[PDB]
RNA sequence: AUGCCCAUCA
RNA sequence: UGGCUCUGCCAACGCUACGGCUUGGCGGGCUGGUGGUCAUACACGGUUCGGCAAAACGUCGAUUACUGAAAAUGGAAAGGCGGGGCCGACUU
């Protein structure tokens, strides 16, 4: 209702929403123990869930490690059907992560496009050290809270994601959203403060085309000082090169002209994982996974981590 | 108790579902006759179960309840004309779930 | 909340019933398109089609391998019934495309049944 | 056997007229009730021949299901087909064949 | 042997099937069940003869006994009259003949 | 031996057209004949998933019952009877399946 | 978020 | 869904407890979208070019004023700031 939004738990628990949440949570999880044990009495289950949420007695079943039980991924989907579009609407257009009709491509296309027009002569690329494991979960809930205003959605948000820690249990539906919202704070220190207008952020990676490589370096210093003091995230890699390095954005190397993609330790990792599975070595795979989850937490391996969790069930996070 | 309890709770399933299962059109006639044989013939499955004190008979009572839940799913699908509206599936699933609870307690009591 | 737990839960029966439901959801519509005459063939096909779910389900709860083979016999019979309504039903019942579609859908359930038979056999 | 069937003849001779009152609406329940009613004779007979108590308990299950059918036809069937009186008198007849079945169960499980 | 009983039971069927098709639709379930007992006992005999467990030779006897029940039931079923007592008497003679053969066969196996 | 089914499927292909010909008048005979004809495939299938001779004899019993059905449907009265030709020209088909069944029974019996 | 293939609907 | 424990008429495979029934005709009655699978083409992607930025959208003002003890699952706005929006051109 303009800021406000002070009655979301009424719409989160509308039956017709939990059925959408149900159909969304079951998309392709239709061969998981979770769906198949829930599917049995699905609509009697959604009637004990609706009425657990409609009361304020929902309590998240444990994060299996960070996957969730079907009941929970449905609660997360039922949140992130009412709560996501009141956050993903404040997300500045140039945020290209986990929002419909933006994404991998519309970002790389925006960048290439904004590279052709404006004829950028430089660019700042940055990246957040260990982003999800460093999101404040506290100054997050000062953004999940200048927007939710409903004292029951807020308590469901705080069950699905406690207000006490520094680790967004990475890779939920509630966590993709709240990480975009979170990294939307640096978008509103680029676009609002700092007034830079040729950028793209995809979750933790942030391209900032300039013309003055010295301005980009300023922008970066201002971005780091902000994100260190206000969000609590450091910058893993950065550079101020011309568009001759080709912005290494989102798997591509994006010149104004061409747009070479890139190679894939992915393949090494996929093969490593697949081997580990069909070697009975699914316990050193957790060590490897934890390792590659560090080499790829700078990267944007959410989809890939979901994908590898779906091939089997081994929780990457 | 037990067998008496199960079936007075299952009579509510029948009392809800038999009207639904008599509304299924003749077109969906084989499904209906088989659904009615699953619904009204589950009483015999319970009856046999509480006449043996053997858990395999109470597991085939669970199989019958599971098949009945299949029939709900299925009859909510049958796009042809139709039959069970999703609300009826929801309500019946609640009823069958109550029978499920009692069957579970009974399975446990035997265990 | 913790979803309503049925007893004797066999992932394999749940998965296989869920996948067999796609067979039913495909073949049942074209079992109901078989004309007036060829009604007995239809009723027998429908009782084989819709009745294989019970075979799987009882196999899942009463953990006894005989019931898993009875489920295979019912599917093998469903594969026969495909052949039957394909050609022998003289006014065309199933188009050759529909047999190809359903045969794969049945085969996915076939694989799951085979894996389940195997995991029990060990 | 011979005496159980002759006493169940009376159940049928009482209940079969009752099952033919069930209207067109519930014609599909009737067929199932008649197959339970008239088909319990085969259950008795097959146990009379092969005296394995397995066949004898299936006869008991059928009598128990017939008792369920009384409850169902009296009430759950919406134009409560069997009047409470008719259920009462039928249950007397079924009780007589119940007694004989019980004595027969007992005579078989003497040891 | 199965061939003899079945050929003699074919005479039961050939007598009773016309009669069991005349049973009014009012008693239509009873009719379809009687017909399925009548044609259907052939399978009981046939299974008994193409195998041997003696339980199959008792299930054939049970079916003959059930067929005898059906006769007595259909005789005096209600107001839409079915099998008249004469028809029951005639049929009982034929069923008795196949009963005798079944008994001798049960005995020769025993 | 799965040429059994694919030889039997020409019995079906011959007999099903003339089994759907049997008029309503002979509806119970038809339903039972069709369940004998089209349901013999399940008898063979079960036999081939086990190779137990009991299931092989049950397949033989079904072929024998199918032979009965031919002779029964012959003398079923009216211009609605399986013509004598068809009885003979299906007995030939069933005999071919009979031969293979016999060889299969023998293959199993002399392991 | 991506396509391929597939199903149905128009 | 070749139905009906459903009737009327009218015939007969028939059967009759002689009324009928059955069985046959013969009428009426009741009867692109969506899902789902699966894991430097040196030329431009409508990734084009201008104008606009009123509106609506986003954000901030703001869970603020205001109302009502109290915001209590009431509640702005001027304004600023965006372009995500708009309007054409040309192409799609």
């Amino acid at each position: 209702m303009g800021k406000r939004h002070r009655n979301l738990i009424d719409q989160i628990t509308t039956w017709e929403n939990l059925l959408d949440a149900y159909r969304k949570t079951s998309h392709g999880k239709r061969r998981t123990w979770g769906y198949l044990e829930f599917k049995e009495y699905d609509l009697a289950n959604l009637l004990a869930l609706q009425a657990e949420l409609k009361a304020g007695n929902y309590e998240r079943g444990p994060y299996r490690e960070s996957a969730l039980e079907f009941k929970d991924r449905l609660v997360q989907h039922a949140l992130c059907n009412i709560v996501a579009p009141i956050f993903e609407a404040g997300l500045l257009p140039y945020t290209y992560a986990c929002r419909p009709d933006k994404g991998t491509h519309a970002g790389v296309c925006h960048v290439q496009a904004e590279l052709r027009r404006t004829r950028a002569t430089h660019f700042l690329k940055s990246d957040f050290s260990k982003f999800f494991p460093s999101i404040d979960r506290a100054a997050l809930y000062a953004m999940i809270d200048k927007k939710i205003h409903c004292a029951a959605t807020r308590r469901l948000l705080r069950v699905v994601l406690p207000d006490e820690g520094v680790g967004i249990p990475i890779g939920s539906l509630t966590s993709q959203l709240f990480a975009n919202v979170y990294g939307g704070a640096v978008d509103r220190l680029l676009h609002d403060e700092l007034k830079q207008r040729h950028w793209a952020r995809y979750m933790d990676d942030i391209v900032v085309l300039g013309d003055d490589p010295e301005e980009l370096r300023a922008v970066f210093y201002r971005l780091r000082d902000f994100a260190s003091e206000r969000l609590g995230l450091k910058i893993s890699h950065w550079q101020v090169a011309p568009v001759s390095r080709g912005i290494n954005f989102l798997g591509y190397r994006i010149w104004p002209t061409h747009k070479l993609l890139r190679k894939s330790s992915v393949k090494r990792a996929k093969r490593k994982v697949a081997n580990f599975i069909k070697h009975g070595e699914d316990e050193s795979l957790q060590r490897f996974l934890a390792s590659w989850s560090g080499h790829a937490q700078w990267a944007d391996t959410h989809n890939l981590f979901t994908w590898m969790e779906e091939q089997y069930g081994i929780a990457c996070h | 108790y037990d067998q008496m309890l199960i079936v007075e709770r299952y009579e509510r399933v029948i009392s809800y579902l038999y009207p639904i299962a008599q509304s299924i059109p003749r077109k969906h006639g084989v499904a209906r006759e088989m659904f009615l044989k699953c619904l009204l013939g589950q009483v015999e499955l319970f009856i046999v179960a509480g006449k043996s004190n053997q858990v395999s008979k109470l597991y085939a009572a669970d199989a019958g309840l599971a098949m009945l839940r299949f029939w709900l799913r299925f009859l909510a699908g049958i796009q042809k004309p139709h039959a069970m509206t999703p609300h009826q599936v929801e309500t019946a699933q609640v009823l069958i779930a109550e029978v499920g609870r009692i069957l579970g307690s009974w399975i446990a009591r035997v265990n």
